[PDB]
RNA sequence: CUUUAAUGUUUGAUGUUCUAACGUUGACCCGUAAUCCGGGUUGCGGACAGUGUCUGGUGGGUAGUUUGACUGGGGCGGUC
RNA sequence: GUUUAUUAAAAACACAGCACUGUGCAAACACGAAAGUGGACGUAUACGGUGUGACGCCUGCCCGGUGCCGGGAGGUUAAU
RNA sequence: AGGACCGAACCGACUAAUGUCGAAAAAUUAGCGGAUGACUUGUGGCUGGGGGUGAAAGGCCAAUCAAACCGGGAGAUAGCU
């Protein structure tokens, strides 16, 4: 299927080229999620018309904001407070919502779906390393040390 | 020597009656052939 | 009923022919399946039971289109 | 307890019968019951799908607690009471905040006994706690498929599972049939062996004793005629056939299982 | 041409991971005084399962049929 | 105890018990073009099928053939 | 206590005789089995014909069952009377 993509796709995104693509991939990843449009000889006058650079910084700042927001707190470092159980056995497993909720409270306003947990669901009591993602290309590095109450 | 025939009016009714027959489009057809053939009686009436 | 919502494909009786040319009786079924599509005019997802002949026939032309065709036709979606 | 009544009159020489004292002699605790009206093996369409189902004596519904979601309240067991549903017998048990409620009685418990629910629960049987936080290699019966399902291995009186080993978030618990399982280990499970382990040395006795436990008599494939079953027709017992199932299925070593979907969370089969 | 090897091409089998199709007879909220159903949030499986078209195997579970004539009655045997 | 209402009441059928086999729960299986329902508001000390038929002594040898279960060296093998 | 014992109602039908254009399209008379149970019964529901139901006889499904009854294909076909 011949798509025009808007954002940065890592595999094959160059802003707009008429690259054959999965009709499964298109119509259930780009298209709903706005990466791209499907163009068959009507919207591709138009893509290079408004679209060709129009949107270029309006996308541009969605990631400068992005990379702004992921440097709000310096710190970069979470502090939680659990009633873990005698030598380990953590009272109960948690995943994003309290550590989103503590942080949004305190901290970088973020959604829950970007906090990404690469170390399982902070099973361990101690220091772990948690990966957010605010963009595709914007990586960053918090580290989480949960203390037994 | 029990017969096969023991009345009961509220199982006649509830079984071959007006209502029954309208019921489902087979009864309504069974309706619809005793009219055309003109029979005085279109089901059995308590 | 196993009919698709945007060709209106339903299924068609048949004949199925062995070696010796017995002729039984059969029903050909199209390849429907429930499916979710996301439509940005009202910012939504509407579920269709829709064939793959028919999934193929709203990526060809829009899912607006095709929603304004079921519209007319006067059967809810 | 086992007692073997004396033959006093056939039908009671080979009765053994199996007698809980601490039993309740009374009435069930009644906010907790339902009607159980009966089927006789008969579906929505009012034909026989499954056979020697029928009969039997009247017996209510007790609405027992699988779930055991009341976290962290102590709960104390009034009683012991025989549920005819079922092969183990049940506790009614009254939490600390007035709640009345039905749990499976695992062997150890006893009226006046103290049990807990939650992460936050000793080990002690009758406790209900996440498979992760239970002990490996411990024994645990109403286990749940998935978190917050209710439980359905080990239900049975005498039933348990073994927990064998905890790799990532799923554990592998063995079954009573030999087989393992691999299963989450959010899904809750309660310590110790379901009660009335003795529940299998009863013999019934006699042919009504099966009769009014809902069980209708089954006739053998051999006698009946060729048009009713694959066995069956000829003069003098005459079998010449491989074992089916009365709709011509091959019994007696075939394998039926046809899922492709949970063989995913089997580990070994039945040896 | 026989004998071998760097980057790029078609690639297909296998393996690992992911989620956005799809499944959910998991939990929770709403329509709603509702164990149906639908929508929403989340969890778990996940391109598997399942379904359609085509195709191999199995298939008295079911169906339609066939199972000759001569003959010192017929059958058996023999013959055509 | 049950059975050929209306020529057969029995040694037939059932039976408690016994064994084999299938089934991990969206269970096997059954009725349904499907939804769904029974199994079961039960889950292996449970459920279905099959044979034998209380109880006592027991139940020997044979895997060639046909089924069923497992294997993969090699050969043959459809659609495409 | 008991699918315990004897025995009426009640349920069933082992033997004999009568009756076979009978009082009766399975009965009567004299005996006979069970008779607190796998019992029996009233009322009302559910299962529909290649289907139901069946402690299994090819039994029963309105006096009809190795495929009920009614209408239709239909004036089926009949090398036979």
């Amino acid at each position: 299927m011949q798509v025009i993509l808007l954002d940065k796709v890592a595999n094959l995104g160059s802003l707009g080229d008429q690259v054959n693509v999965k009709a499964g991939y298109a119509r259930n990843f780009l298209v709903p999620q706005g990466k791209a449009v499907p163009a068959t000889k009507k919207n591709i006058e138009f893509f290079e018309a408004r679209r060709a650079e129009l949107e270029a910084k309006l996308a541009e700042v969605l990631a400068a904001a992005n990379a702004r927001a992921e440097k709000i707190n310096a710190l970069e470092t979470v502090t939680i407070a659990s009633k873990a159980g005698d030598e380990g056995k953590l009272f109960g497993s948690i995943g994003t919502r309290d550590i989103a909720d503590a942080v949004t409270a305190a901290g970088v306003e973020v959604a829950k779906s970007e906090v990404r947990l690469p170390n399982g669901v902070l099973r361990t009591t101690g220091e772990h390393e948690v990966s957010f993602q605010v963009h595709s290309e914007v990586f960053a590095k918090v580290i989480v040390n949960v203390v037994a109450e | 020597m029990k017969r096969t025939f023991q009345p009961s009016v509220l199982k006649r009714n509830r079984s071959h009656g007006f209502r029954a027959r309208m019921a489902t489009k087979n009864g309504r057809q069974v309706l619809a052939r005793r009219r055309a053939k003109g029979r005085a009686r279109l089901t059995v009436s308590k | 009923s196993r009919v698709c919502q945007v060709t209106g494909k339903r299924p068609v009786t048949g004949n199925n022919r062995s070696h010796a040319l017995n002729a039984t009786k059969r029903r050909f079924l199209p390849n429907l399946h429930s499916h979710r599509f996301w439509v940005e005019s009202e910012k939504r997802f509407v579920t269709l039971r829709v064939s793959a002949k028919g999934m193929r026939v709203i990526d060809k032309k829009g899912i607006d289109t095709v929603l304004a065709e079921l519209r007319a036709r006067g059967e809810k979606y | 307890a086992v007692v073997k009544c004396k033959p006093t009159s056939p039908g009671r020489r080979h009765v053994v019968k199996v007698v809980n004292p601490e039993l309740h002699k009374g009435k069930p605790f009644a906010p907790l019951l339902e009607k159980n009206s009966k089927s006789g093996g008969r579906n929505n369409n009012g034909r026989i799908t499954t056979r020697h189902i029928g009969g039997g004596h009247k017996q209510a519904y007790r609405i027992v607690d699988f779930k055991r979601n009341k976290d962290g309240i102590p709960a104390v067991v009034e009683r012991l009471e025989y549920d005819p549903n079922r092969s183990a017998n049940i506790a009614l048990v009254l939490y600390k905040d007035g709640e009345r409620r039905y749990i499976l009685a695992p062997k150890g418990l006893k009226a006046g006994d103290q049990i807990q629910s939650g992460v936050d629960a000793a080990i002690k049987p009758g406790n209900t706690l996440p498979m992760r936080n239970i002990p490996v290699g411990s024994t645990v019966h109403n286990v749940e498929m998935k978190p917050g399902k209710g439980g359905q291995l080990a239900r049975s009186a005498g039933t348990y599972v073994q927990i064998v080993a905890r790799d990532g978030a799923y554990v592998t618990l063995r079954l009573r049939s030999g087989e393992m399982r691999k299963v989450e280990a959010d899904c809750r499970a309660t310590l110790g062996e379901v009660g009335n382990a003795e529940h299998m040395l009863r013999v019934l006795g006699k042919a009504g004793a099966a009769r009014w436990r809902g069980v209708r008599p089954t006739v053998r494939g051999t006698a009946m005629n060729p048009v009713d079953h694959p066995h069956g027709g000829g003069e003098g017992r005459n079998f010449g056939k491989h074992p089916v199932t009365p709709w011509g299925v091959q019994t007696k070593g075939k394998k039926t299982r046809s899922n492709k979907r949970t063989d995913k969370f089997i580990v070994r089969r039945r040896s």
